[PDB]
């Protein structure tokens, strides 16, 4: 299910060696952290140039004309329950997006989160402590919002 | 030498431009020979033998 | 048959990471339409040295690493009446190439034009019926760029 | 058997194009052959680079990041006996590499030879013809571990 | 078939011990290419002067039989689609003998081309490693009766 959706959608960066980090298109967008470095593959999409966001740790750019329905679409409407993501599942309580025991590891930043409907909710970066929560979504009328649990380390 | 020791930067202006024109002339001759060639052998050579 | 033979053996064009035709090797001599421009995909070949040919818009050059290696013979002889290509079939109708309308788009620059043996007489560059600009080589093998007046690359 | 035993650590090395021989991969040693040189078809190896040694003609350098599980072990002991090749035996007539004429090309050297128990012994580098089985220039271990290049007299890379 | 065609009328060549060069008398001419030398094994066709051409790569003479001379004779026709040779088939396209690349090694050049007929039409002097098709440089008889020496763009003496 989240695997059809988020196909050919998660291209991935190499750190001149090993995975390190993810990039959604989304949006016409292209976004990925700050805090992963290296090359991405499909170096058709590697030729926009970037705009960094240090505030928000996302650098964006520009699809090079190819979106159609390459670009995922994103919904600020977020219900509170159940979310899919490539480890599993997504609890969502109170402004937080929560995932059981140590499934979040390092190098697996960038991964979407996606919904029932398959639209994007928020771009995982980090997260803290029997749960795991830094993500960045979307704010009630639209606005990017950073939600940082207090002692989230980077992956 | 004799028009040098007359009239010096004439002599060497004459001789520049001679120089000059004669390259030019050599240059632009060899071109159009060149694109003329290439202009010639191009229908024997997008298509061989026949 | 033209799938067959055109496949492996007949390279698409990059052009900004999308294909916008397929490159010609023919008679050991590579050729490309010269008004679309990008990379050719396989490697060994896309290093060669290459000429222009303004006059019939084709840049053509060799393959170097076999003088032969993909052979795509070609052909002078073109009888009208029913005749063939990869999209569709392209009828030689008195002198022209003619295609209907609902068969083509844009990147169709470069396309072989195959025969019933599977060799090459002619490589389309541009253009209900509608009429194509082909290089094609006529009896004596002058290669000829010929128009059906006005014309647009596909 | 020994297909199995190479697979996904034997990674060829490229050259302008197509093949030109394999880099092997043993220990913390990413070595091959200087005869002809070209660019690693793996990744995570290929920007690490090479420290060469011209006279047993290798080149070493390591690879901490994978954790093991891309090295072959190796060790010095050598019977007379049926051996892992592509091309199948190396057959020891008084410690050299036979390999029958009916196999062995060009462009195919450096390629590791094993043992019974899944284990390379030695590394090809090239060859000769002369006799009933041709005989393969090698780099190998003597009794104590030594690392020494044999050439079979007059012989060429393969 | 070709076998028998050949059997006994293209007496080959020692190297002073074994084989490197095919000569073979056609019309009476001992053709023998310049490129590979050694010893006529047959000492018939050996006590005799032979005439050089150097620019083709040959060096032609009389036949030593004397009244019943087994030789054969040529046709210089050059129908394209099926020629016959002592290895396997080869092509005629345009212009040009081409060979499958896994056959065709050294040591083995002079061997004739012949066809349905057993027409003598080409000799074999080299050639060119040329992908799967490989082609071969010969010597071709043209319909006036010139004989031209047409080799491919690579030149690889076989």
């Amino acid at each position: 299910m989240c695997m059809k959706l988020e196909s050919d959608k998660t291209f991935p960066i190499m750190l001149n060696g090993q995975v390190n980090g993810y990039a959604c298109v989304v949006g016409g967008r292209l976004m990925k952290p700050l805090h992963v470095e290296g090359k991405i593959d499909n170096e058709q999409l590697a030729a926009v140039k970037l705009k960094k966001a240090s505030m928000y740790d996302l650098e964006y750019g520009d699809v090079p004309q190819n979106m159609k329905s390459d670009t995922l679409q994103y919904t600020s409407d977020k219900p509170p329950g159940f979310y899919n993501w490539h480890h599993g599942a997504v609890q969502y309580e109170n402004g937080r997006f929560t995932v059981p025991r140590g499934v979040g590891g390092k190098g697996d930043s960038g991964r979407p989160i996606l919904d029932n409907r398959g639209r994007v909710v928020a771009i995982v970066l980090g997260g803290a402590n029997t749960r795991t929560a830094s993500v960045v979504t979307w704010n009630q009328k639209g606005v990017t919002i950073k939600d940082t649990p207090e002692g989230s380390e980077p992956w | 030498i004799h028009y040098y020791h007359r009239h010096p930067v004439y002599t060497v202006i004459v001789l520049c431009g001679v120089a000059l024109a004669i390259l030019v002339g050599t240059a632009s001759s060899a071109a159009c020979i060149a694109k003329a060639r290439r202009d010639c052998l191009t229908p024997y050579a997008l298509a061989p033998n026949a």
